[PDB]
RNA sequence: CGCGACCUCAGAUCAGACGUGGCGACCCGCUGAAUUUAAGCAUAUUAGUCAGCGGAGGAAAAGAAACUAACCAGGAUUCCCUCAGUAACGGCGAGUGAACAGGGAAGAGCCCAGCGCCGAAUCCCCGCCCCGCGGCGGGGCGCGGGAAAUGUGGCGUACGGAAGACCCACUCCCCGGCGCCGGGGGGCCCAAGUCCUUCUGAUCGAGGCCCAGCCCGUGGACGGUGUGAGGCCGGUAGCGGCCCCCGGCGCGCCGGGCCCGGGUCUUCCCGGAGUCGGGUUGCUUGGGAAUGCAGCCCAAAGCGGGUGGUAAACUCCAUCUAAGGCUAAAUACCGGCACGAGACCGAUAGUCAACAAGUACCGUAAGGGAAAGUUGAAAAGAACUUUGAAGAGAGAGUUCAAGAGGGCGUGAAACCGUUAAGAGGUAAACGGGUGGGGUCCGCGCAGUCCGCCCGGAGGAUUCAACCCGGCGGCGCGGUCCGGCCGUGCCGGCGGGGCGGAUCUCCCGCUCCCGUCGGCGGGGGACCGCCCCCCGGCCGGCGACCGGCCGCCGCCGGGCGCAUU
RNA sequence: ACGGACCAAGGAGUCUAACACGUGCGCGAGUCGGGGGCUACGAAAGCCGCCGUGGCGCAAUGAAGGUGAAGGCCGGCGGCGCGCCGCCGGCCGAGGUGGGAUCCCGAGGCCUUCCAGUCCGCCGAGGGCGCACCACCGGCCCGUCUCGCCCGCCGCGCCGG
RNA sequence: UGGAAUGCGAGUGCCUAGUGGGCCACUUUUGGUAAGCAGAACUGGCGCUGCGGGAUGAACCGAACGCCGGGUUAAGGCGCC
RNA sequence: GCCGUCGCUGGCAGUCGGCAGAGCGAGAAAGAGAGUGGCGCGGACGCUACGCCGCGACGAGUAGGAGGGCCGCUGCGGUGAGCCUUGAAGCCUAGGGCGCGGGCCCGGGUGGAGCCGCCGCAGGUGCAGAUCUUGGUGGUAGUAGCAAAUAUUCAAACGAGAACUUUGAAGGCCGAAGUGGAGAAGGGUUCCAUGUGAACAGCAGUUGAACAUGGGUCAGUCGGUCCUGAGAGAUGGGCGAG
RNA sequence: CGACUCUUAGCGGUGGAUCACUCGGCUCGUGCGUCGAUGAAGAACGCAGCUAGCUGCGAGAAUUAAUGUGAAUUGCAGGUUGAUCAUCGACACUUCGAACGCACUUGCGGCCCCGGGUUCCUCCCGGGGCUACGCCUGUCUGAGCGUCGCU
């Protein structure tokens, strides 16, 4: 349970913030898990993605082992766009197929320096929460 | 249009009583509310008691009642007197005070007297500054010992 | 409902003749509300009959010893082997349905710990049985902050809290309760008698100091005796296939006589 | 007549400030009805209510007795329970209707005028210097200007106060600045499966994860993600972490104000006026020979005045100090901001308004005031061919599904069209009873099985009785040994916790001359109940048993051999 | 005679207070924490007894001043005409009649071959203690009316019983 | 020797809805020429009630009613309907 | 014969089994009662005692009252190791049925996401009417009607399409107090061009004051602006709780 | 067998009932409890590349600056030394409106200072700051056959 007097446990007002919030709550709601690899190298669950980043499908029609290329990440429908993830119109041009973040696994990461900046935060976060674990 | 057999009644909801509705919800929260109030007073005044200041043995008045023995307003001017107390030492060492009372009698005079005299026995006076005590003060074995009284202090007992 | 609804709008009542149906209608307009029927429990929009109001009596109270009789009822219940099952839990591999642990319960502060206690007492199944009892509701009171429902689990009594809270009440079933402070509403979840529960060795030492024996009285309380029986040997079977009662009979006429 | 003061009254786009109006749920002051009831109605009642008017604040108001009581006296105001539907008012009808006291929440007290003492000892503004300057403050320098004796400041206010004399004991309280050490707001983060099979359009569905009973859990609230998720994500829990801003509790320093108390004796002083009160009238109140307020008239006094719930005279008492003012707290809040929750409603419901709602629209105006949610998971919103001028189609295509095609989820009834079947001159329709024809159903169409016995054909590693082990039931074992319990009782050179309206070495307080009497408290003795040790009976283990022994039954393994 | 083309949705004895009666539960001459205080669900629950103040009930009556709910018997003494009144010591000490469900006593007998003969039951003539309740007769307290006689003193009376 | 016959279990206390417009019929009878008129007394029906008969029918005759099978009647009928 | 009600407050704990002896329908107050002297291991159902079983009589009903509902709707506390994308609710059904009935359960289709049984609790809980409220749809009914002010005809063009559009010719009307040319109030883009024929112009339209794109109002002299009329309305003053 | 009419069923239309969803109400509770001449509430008019309504804003006009956040907004085009979002503390905030120069026509003024015009020489034009009523303290100018003092 929740023990947090402040903290929302109403449905229709966690439905009003979710899908009414401002950008940069949706950045932050709009994240993915790493792979398995970049976790155990960086020591980081979850990350927000970003237009250039490496993805493979996991769940959907369109799920595999391609390693796809973010072609935008559009926060309005809250829903990115992937290179070879698209589909035929009728007409004949491409389109393309939109995935939520959460069936979302990165390969790769753009590295920037506030994305190592946010990468060292939550990898220090975790060392500070497993040595009060410890 | 009365039946058979039953009390004659006059209820009195001939007004307007839906506007003036005193509805009793906001009570366990109110209760919340000076428990938090009360908790703050005894945070605020750390050595001193919670309830407050002492309060004179008291008869009742109105016949039905002068058996009994309450907890009065304060103490008399010539109670203080007697015992020795000035009237605005006694308001800063927290004893409570009015000027409104009489002593006709002479037994309850010397009980609030006597009750006085064990309430002074009773204090321990901090010093006003702690790094050079006064002489009317309380010793340091004292200044570790004292701590507040959970309830009314001294509580008279019929 | 408030006050103010229906009662907002202006409508007077059109007469007789007009061929209408002699209701207060909404006072000209050009609009689709004029002349249409605002005040009454019948007309679209306006108001209901009988507006609930802020002053029903919501709240019932109880007298003190109807209150620790039903307390003691729930308690005794929660010892006999039948009420417990009548009730659903799976006690099947129970070891003794009084079950009363040590005091190093009050001491885990992990809710791995208080899982592998719950194994060692065999009692996993009820919270399994809870686990396997997680359902939807049905009806409106999803969108009423009420989605989820399960299965109340093995009540858990404690003394003293040292952790016993942090450990058990994250897994789903056990309800926490305080000796002094124990709750009819936890003990006889819906009204139904005979929640198992798990004491320890504190709290189950301290219920004769609560309520007493019938010749002790409560310590704590201030006056409350244990209720008294209406009859003793509640087994009435043994009481009439008895040498006292069997001797002074007459003979059983248990020959059908038809027609 | 001129000049110079004072007093009244002007003019300023004079220098510096303030008020106007809005919201108005709560609060204060006025004003103020009629519906209604009295089965009519006029007093009453609705009702100091609706409407109207003015004024603020985060609360307002009230508030430290010209009080309540008559008791062994209580002691500011406000709010709750109770007083109490009581005293009382009322065509004594209908109906109305407090207060004291007691239990609580809270609790905080005070300042002037007068009377008097102090060289006006007082206040505002402007010029200069230093500090600080986003709440324009502190100190110094000005033969600078005013206010004020038609009275500013200090002491001092009903609890007495002031002055003088005699004793007792301290020398630390407040304001404005600078630095330093140790709850609120904002921002960023912190656990664990997308593990293998299996469905699906998509899984959040189902199975498993064995010997760390998949991993985490101080986190199995909630929401999103292609149905249903503790482990996908945001979050959730945590005396969990990091970075800024703010206030407060303290320390150290600087500039200042202040030279401050108590007891005894002596001498003085002390109070609010068209105000109280009386008559009359009107409103109001439970207030009734007038509770309160207001208008007119009369109009005070000082061992005085007010109150003492029946008008008045006499007489003693009781209790306050009116006609000046301030003050938090507990109390109220359908307005606003930020929030949280629901045994509520689920698009004719819930606010008028879930949506471009006080919107469209109507009325000259004041005002009145709607209807209106749902493709799909994703527009993937139907390319292209073909008839038509196009609206419209027919193919083709997307989707799990177009039988979801831009007012599209589900698509009822009334009503209409088509097809199939049946029928038809007493309007149609109905009840009872049959007959006939259709729709499907009985997956019917050689017809249900179940025990015992007889006879003929077959097959097991098998029947009864014995041996060993385990388990269960019973035992009047006439009365085995040992534990447990008793809403059963006793005995004690036994030890204890509660209760009592059972009695009587130590400590504290006052009165009287170390002593004698009084009050309270603590031991101490007495009784009732309970707990723990024993010793002995009764009863139970059939809400509550252990070991052997005896009988019976069951299970497992050995045999026993085919007229079982 | 009135309402009524047809169909879908909405639609009318609810809530609060007061009182009466009946029923269920807890305690019981007591009962009740409703107001206050202490210790996610939980605004719940538990607790208070020197927080039972207070309501109701246990006492009624009168307008009020007020008053306020069994008696009998023996002995001694005083007064008056064996009988009455007043004052002190011991005993019996909580009414009666009828109808009254149920309970108690038990004249007798309840059978297997005749008598004698103990115990457990069982039915009953007839006689009793009589629950509740009903009808009546009595008794006690209070207000009022009538007739008369005595008792007490801190204040002898327009006193009190 | 429960002091006539016959029949039937009785007594008692609360709470209490609806009603308070009636009508018709053998007999008696008021007013009125009389009335399917107005107003009374006894009793029964309708109201509140279906069923067989009176062709029809709130009151007439018979007879009152759960759902059915066999039989039998009442009041009425037995030319046809 | 069957259903229900009432009564007998009738009967059933006696299923007392090698720890055994299987009954109390019988006209007759009460015991298949204890004592003491003269081979084969066997026996149907039962009893939610708020249940089961047996006897008799009874059965109308307005206003009204009471009881039973394993009749129905919505929400809550429990419970069903409940149901469910291998198909929930809702809806349709010439199907199988059950119950006196309220209603309920299966089969087939549609549907795509929640729902129900039992013990209790609570209510905004059941429609055929109220000249009921809202919404929708019929007969009437392809009916009444598109009848006030004299009147149209021919050819050609655009166009898919012409009685109504455009042009020409003919015949008419308003007949200078007009059916003409211009203003005030009011309307507010209705004015003009281009394109459209989805909706409107009660037939149609290629047309329009409709729709969609674009444009259009130029002042010292024309008005407002200035003055004052009937009047309105500040300041002083008075009144007023405001 | 015809047409028309009635009943039932399959299907298809009018219609949106039922069911399931809900960024919305209703009720209750908590904390704060703040408007305005330094120009409130409200109203009018403008502001987007394509913009009617809603929302936001004020000629700096779907926003400016600062801080935090850290690669987008999106219907279509266009272009890390910080895009977009939130906080908002700096700046700015058209015209009415208590509304304030007098009226409400957007009309008419008056005073002072600047730039064209000038060569202070008056008009004209443009820009800026004032000009509402009442009231408080002080200043200045005054009035009075009000009360006085001196010649
Ligand atoms: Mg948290
Ligand atoms: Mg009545
Ligand atoms: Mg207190
Ligand atoms: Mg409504
Ligand atoms: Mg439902
Ligand atoms: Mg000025
Ligand atoms: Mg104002
Ligand atoms: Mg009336
Ligand atoms: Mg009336
Ligand atoms: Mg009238
Ligand atoms: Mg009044
Ligand atoms: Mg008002
Ligand atoms: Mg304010
Ligand atoms: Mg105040
Ligand atoms: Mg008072
Ligand atoms: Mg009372
Ligand atoms: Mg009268
Ligand atoms: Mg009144
Ligand atoms: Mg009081
Ligand atoms: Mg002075
Ligand atoms: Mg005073
Ligand atoms: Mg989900
Ligand atoms: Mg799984
Ligand atoms: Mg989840
Ligand atoms: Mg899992
Ligand atoms: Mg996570
Ligand atoms: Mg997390
Ligand atoms: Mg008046
Ligand atoms: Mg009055
Ligand atoms: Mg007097
Ligand atoms: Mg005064
Ligand atoms: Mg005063
Ligand atoms: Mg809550
Ligand atoms: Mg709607
Ligand atoms: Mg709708
Ligand atoms: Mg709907
Ligand atoms: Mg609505
Ligand atoms: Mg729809
Ligand atoms: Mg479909
Ligand atoms: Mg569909
Ligand atoms: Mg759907
Ligand atoms: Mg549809
Ligand atoms: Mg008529
Ligand atoms: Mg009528
Ligand atoms: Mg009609
Ligand atoms: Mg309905
Ligand atoms: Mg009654
Ligand atoms: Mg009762
Ligand atoms: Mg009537
Ligand atoms: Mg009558
Ligand atoms: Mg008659
Ligand atoms: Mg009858
Ligand atoms: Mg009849
Ligand atoms: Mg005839
Ligand atoms: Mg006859
Ligand atoms: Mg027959
Ligand atoms: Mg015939
Ligand atoms: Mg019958
Ligand atoms: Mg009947
Ligand atoms: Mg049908
Ligand atoms: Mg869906
Ligand atoms: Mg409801
Ligand atoms: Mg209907
Ligand atoms: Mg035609
Ligand atoms: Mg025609
Ligand atoms: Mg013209
Ligand atoms: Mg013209
Ligand atoms: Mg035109
Ligand atoms: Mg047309
Ligand atoms: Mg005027
Ligand atoms: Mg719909
Ligand atoms: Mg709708
Ligand atoms: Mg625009
Ligand atoms: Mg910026
Ligand atoms: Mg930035
Ligand atoms: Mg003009």
């Amino acid at each position: 349970m929740k023990f947090n007097p402040f903290v929302t446990s109403d449905r229709s007002k966690n439905r009003k913030r979710h899908f009414n919030a401002p950008s940069h709550i949706r950045r932050k709601i709009m994240s993915s898990p790493l792979s398995k690899e970049l976790r155990q190298k960086y020591n980081v669950r979850s990350m927000p993605i970003r237009k250039d980043d490496e993805v493979q499908v996991v769940r959907g029609h369109y799920k595999g082992q391609q390693i796809g290329k973010v072609v935008q990440v559009y926060r309005k429908k809250y829903v990115i766009y992937i290179e070879r993830v698209q589909r035929e119109k009728a007409n004949g041009t491409t389109v393309h197929v939109g995935i939520h973040p959460s069936k979302v696994v990165i390969t790769r990461l753009k590295l920037d320096k506030d994305r190592k900046k946010i990468l060292e935060r939550k990898a220090k976060s975790r060392q500070v929460g497993k040595e009060k674990g410890k | 249009a009365p039946s058979r057999n039953g009390m004659i009644l006059k209820p009195h909801f001939h007004k307007d009583w839906q506007r003036r509705v005193a509805t009793w919800f906001n009570q366990p929260a109110r209760k919340i509310r000076r428990r938090k109030a009360r908790q703050a007073r005894a945070r605020r005044i750390a050595p001193r008691p919670a309830a407050g200041p002492i309060r004179p043995i008291v008869r009742c008045p109105t016949v039905r009642y002068h058996t009994k023995v309450r907890a009065g307003r304060g103490f008399s001017l010539e109670e203080l007197r007697v015992a020795g107390i000035h009237k605005k030492v006694a308001r800063t060492i927290g004893i409570s005070v009015d000027p409104r009372r009489r002593n006709k009698s002479t037994e309850s005079l010397q009980a609030n007297v006597q009750r006085l005299k064990e309430y002074r026995s009773k204090l321990v006076l901090f010093p006003r500054k702690p790094s050079a005590p006064k002489k009317g003060d309380s010793s340091a074995e004292e200044l570790k010992l004292a701590t507040q009284l959970t309830g009314p202090v001294m509580p008279i007992r019929n | 409902v408030s006050e103010l609804a229906g009662h907002q709008t202006s409508a007077e009542s059109w007469g007789t003749g007009r061929a209408v149906a002699r209701i207060p209608r909404v006072r000209g307009g050009g609009t689709h509300r004029s002349g249409q029927g605002a005040f009454g429990n019948m007309c679209r929009g306006g108001r209901m009959f009988a507006p609930t109001k802020t002053w029903r009596r919501w709240h019932r109270r109880v007298n003190t010893t109807q209150k620790r009789y039903a307390i003691c009822s729930a308690l005794a219940a929660s010892a006999l082997p039948a009420l417990v099952m009548s009730k659903g839990h799976r006690i099947e591999e129970v070891p003794e349905l009084p079950l009363v642990v040590e005091d190093k319960v009050e001491g885990y502060k992990k809710t791995k710990e208080a899982v592998l206690l719950l194994k060692k007492l065999k009692a996993w199944n009820d919270i399994k049985k809870v686990y396997a009892s997680q359902r939807m509701r049905a009806g409106k009171g999803k969108m009423r902050n009420r989605r989820r429902i399960q299965r109340r689990g093995p009540c858990v009594i404690y003394n003293e809290d040292n952790g016993i809270v942090k450990a058990f009440r994250n897994i789903p079933g056990i309800t926490l309760l305080n000796v002094t402070k124990l709750n009819i509403l936890k003990l006889a979840p819906g009204g139904h008698v005979g929640r198992f529960c798990i004491w320890t060795e504190s709290a189950f030492r301290k219920l004769d100091d609560l309520y007493g024996t019938w010749r002790k009285a409560a310590s704590l309380k201030s006056n409350y005796n244990l209720p008294m029986h209406k009859m003793l040997n509640t087994d009435l079977s043994r009481i009439l296939k008895s040498p006292e009662i069997q001797r002074a009979l007459r003979a059983p006429r248990k020959k059908i006589h038809r027609r």
